[PDB]
């Protein structure tokens, strides 16, 4: 125990680095963009007189008629079918308020909920008495967006059998943006945990169920191999998080390997961060090419 | 297609009560309707129509 | 060692190549084997009774497994090539991601591929409401075919350039493995009721609208009915993309279609 | 009705030629057609099950009816694959050193 | 007729004034009147459920 105290570092600017130069078109709010006979405005967009003019920073996409300017920092939007992850804020007397990054609160109604029993008993105004128990304030829950209201709401239902309220582990929050899209969001990585990439920034890390909906708690200890993997899996994620790069499954695997020769407590160094990047990127760049 | 999208989307918590008139073949699709779902089902058939016509 | 047989090639005429070739392949064989050197030594028939055997073993559980595999669906291949034409088209990109302007067209009701190219295609969304209100019947008139000359000289033009996106969708349809014709593609879209339902949203009373147009009065509202859906459908695309231009002008065609008689419905309502 | 009539009369009105009673023996008095199946694939229920995932088109296409008189007997299937298999381990490997190299050969 | 014309009274008059009048209702409500009725899936619904009410 030392207690080790550095100085501050000036930051190098420019990415000089590697060296890559973008052949990307690149706009600014103000800029007039492409003023043709007939196109679409997208969002990031607005029109002024006979003019696209570009409204936020980003690069343009277009497919075919649309052009549309992509920023870097916005905030979760919901899209019909998406994996969400969220927390409860408010249980109201027919539904819950859940906060999932986005511009306003998404609601849970109690007509879509696995309620306990898992199986058709019943459902009346009995059951509206005891919802405001079960879930109460602060829990977690996992589930699929159903539809999209008038003024940006989203109303999220939990409609199946892997949704519901989850249960230990650790939980690591991000930008929604670096979560790629993919058909399989669920993983089971063969390293003695798991994990869900919530498309709207939440990154939940818990162990292996086991063998083989919250109706069981197994409030019991976590045996000791299970945390070093869950810390290790916490300090990658945040690692590849930071820089640039897009999260899934094999980054996330290719840096676990990759950190095992040292200590879990001694990575949070710049440096050991950059020499793992670094190696992840390479080992990627000799798979993929 | 609409109806057996339908019954393999159908869950299993659910009594269907099929009502045919009179198809042949009716003795295999309940088979298949009872091994599709982890179910048992009852086969009725009856003869001698009434109010006879001509 | 046999008596002369016939020749399947020049005695019984059959000039097929596979004919020929088979003969050769026997021939070539028949003179190979006698050359042959495992007929010679001490325990041929036992050793080549053992392999025949272990290859019927062979055969039998390659059959099992593929008897118990997916690719012996029959449609799977129909599969395969409705699942390329929705790939080059760019609704799916690689390996079962759906794009952008693939999630457009889950979130409709009918037509998706015909509509979400003439949302892109800008051919609609230029022009007033009670226009475009009229162009969207051709989908679902479901009548025999006959327009007017009497009709503006943009409807005219307003007629084909649907039907090119038309012939623009039927060749990626026909060659792709698809075996739909594009002709008898082009031939579901018709626009019997395309001028009545103009003068029906202009907002003209329905007794005269039924003595000049040439159709009974039952269909029509089954096909208003019809289009109301759509275009209440369009508004979560034009939504989703970004675009009030033609979500306004879409909505204001959406409250000018809802009249009273549509609703009349039965008697016992209330 | 159930009993709330006397009788009841079908009567078939030919207002053009014979109709050929030939036929209306196939129709009446015969037995009704089997039920088959008519399942077929669309670009709507690919698109809908895309978005959402938790079925699959090969589980829909293998779970229907037309495969029926196929997957009828797949346990018994890979049963009886699994015992083939085991009974595959049980053969010696024939010689094929010596004189005996072309035997392979000889046998294709 | 008496019990046609009541119920065809109460069922026809309950929507506006200019749809009340037009000649496919007038064209089978007359043919009602004697007895007769066409069905089929081209005619107005509340037209349609009409006929099976009488029958």
């Amino acid at each position: 125990m030392a207690m080790e105290m550095r100085l501050p570092v000036a930051r190098k600017p420019l990415s000089e680095r590697l060296g890559r130069d973008t052949k990307k078109h690149l706009v600014v709010p103000g800029d007039t963009i492409t003023t043709d006979t007939g196109f679409m405005r997208g969002h990031g967009t607005y029109m002024g007189e006979e003019k696209l003019i570009a409204s936020v920073a980003g690069s343009v996409e277009r497919v075919n008629k649309l052009i549309c300017v992509k920023a870097l920092k916005t905030r979760y939007i919901g899209e019909v079918g998406d994996i969400v992850v969220g927390r409860i804020t408010e249980v109201q007397q027919k539904r819950w308020k859940v906060e999932t990054n986005s511009r306003l609160d998404s609601v849970l109604l109690l007509s879509s909920m696995n309620l306990p029993g898992g199986e058709l008993r019943r459902r009346s105004a009995e059951d509206e008495l005891a919802m405001r128990g079960f879930l109460q304030e602060g829990d977690l829950i996992s589930a699929e967006v159903q539809a999209v209201f008038s003024d940006g709401a989203v109303s999220l239902h939990t409609r199946s059998l892997k949704y519901g309220k989850l249960g230990q582990g650790v939980l690591v929050q991000v930008s929604p943006s670096l979560v790629k899209r993919q058909k399989t969001h669920f993983h089971d990585l063969p390293c003695g945990a798991s994990v869900i990439l919530g498309n709207n920034g939440f990154i939940w890390i818990y162990p292996t169920p086991e063998h083989k909906g919250g109706f069981i708690a197994n409030l019991e200890p976590v045996s000791l191999a299970d945390r070093e993997v869950i810390s290790r899996l916490r300090n990658c994620i945040i690692s590849l998080v930071t820089q640039r790069m897009m999260l899934y499954d094999t980054s996330i695997l290719y840096c676990y390997e990759a950190s095992l020769p040292h200590q879990i407590k001694d990575i949070l160094k710049p440096e050991i961060m950059e020499e793992i990047v670094m190696e992840t990127r390479q080992r990627l760049l000799e798979q993929e090419g | 297609v609409v109806w057996e999208e339908v019954l393999i989307m159908l869950p299993d918590h659910v009594s269907i009560i099929l009502l045919s008139a009179t198809v042949p073949n009716a003795l295999e699709f309940a088979d298949w309707i009872g091994r599709l779902k982890r179910r048992q089902i009852y086969v009725i058939s009856t003869v001698t129509r009434p109010v006879p016509l001509e | 060692a046999g008596p002369p047989t016939l020749d399947p090639v020049n005695d019984l005429q059959l000039k097929d190549m596979s004919v020929v070739e088979g003969g050769l392949r026997a021939r070539k064989l028949e003179e190979l084997i006698q050359g042959a050197q495992c007929v010679h030594s001490p325990r041929f028939p036992a050793q080549y009774l053992k392999l025949r055997e272990r290859m019927q073993i062979q055969k039998e559980m390659e059959r099992l497994r593929f008897l118990l595999s997916d690719q012996s669906l029959l449609l799977l291949p129909e599969y395969h090539q409705r699942v390329e034409v929705l790939r080059t088209l760019g609704y799916v990109d690689e390996a079962g991601t759906v794009k952008l302007a693939g999630r457009v067209a889950c979130a409709m009701s009918s037509h998706e591929l015909l509509l979400t190219e003439l949302m892109f295609d800008n051919a609609l969304s230029t022009l007033r409401p009670e226009e475009i209100a009229a162009l969207l019947s051709g989908l679902v008139c479901q009548s025999p075919g006959d327009a007017g000359d009497q009709l503006p000289n943009t409807l005219k033009q307003g007629i084909e350039r649907v039907r090119a996106v038309a012939k623009r969708i039927g060749e990626v349809q026909v060659a792709c493995g698809l075996n739909q014709t594009v002709e008898e593609f082009v031939g579901e879209l018709n626009f019997g009721l395309v001028e009545v339902v103009y003068e029906w949203a202009r907002g003209m009373p329905f007794s005269e609208l039924a003595g000049l147009s040439g159709t009974p009065e039952g269909l029509v509202v089954r096909c208003i009915q019809r289009l109301a859906e759509m275009c209440r459908s369009l508004r979560g695309a034009a939504r989703l993309v970004g675009e009030p231009v033609l979500g306004a002008k879409m909505e204001t065609a959406a409250t000018l279609l809802r009249r009273d008689i549509v609703f009349a419905a039965s008697l016992y309502t209330q | 009705r159930r009993g709330l009539d006397p009788t009841g009369t079908v009567i078939l009105l030919c207002k053009g030629r014979v109709p050929e009673m030939a036929d209306l023996h196939r129709m009446m008095m015969g037995k009704p057609s089997q039920l088959q199946s008519q399942f077929r694939l669309t670009y709507t229920m690919i698109l809908n099950l895309l978005r959402v995932d938790a079925l699959r088109v090969e589980d829909m296409m293998k779970r229907s009816f037309s495969e029926f008189p196929s997957r009828k007997d797949s346990k018994a299937h890979e049963q009886a694959l699994a015992e083939l298999t085991k009974r595959l381990g049980a053969l010696e490997e024939p010689d094929m050193t010596g004189q005996l190299v072309d035997l392979p050969e000889y046998y294709s | 007729k008496s019990e046609i014309h009541l119920f065809l009274q109460r069922c026809l008059a309950r929507l506006r004034g200019s749809d009340r009048q037009l000649p496919q209702v007038l064209h089978m409500s007359e043919l009602l009147n004697r007895g007769l009725g066409v069905h089929h899936s081209g005619i107005l619904p509340i037209l349609k459920e009409i006929v099976e009410m009488l029958f």
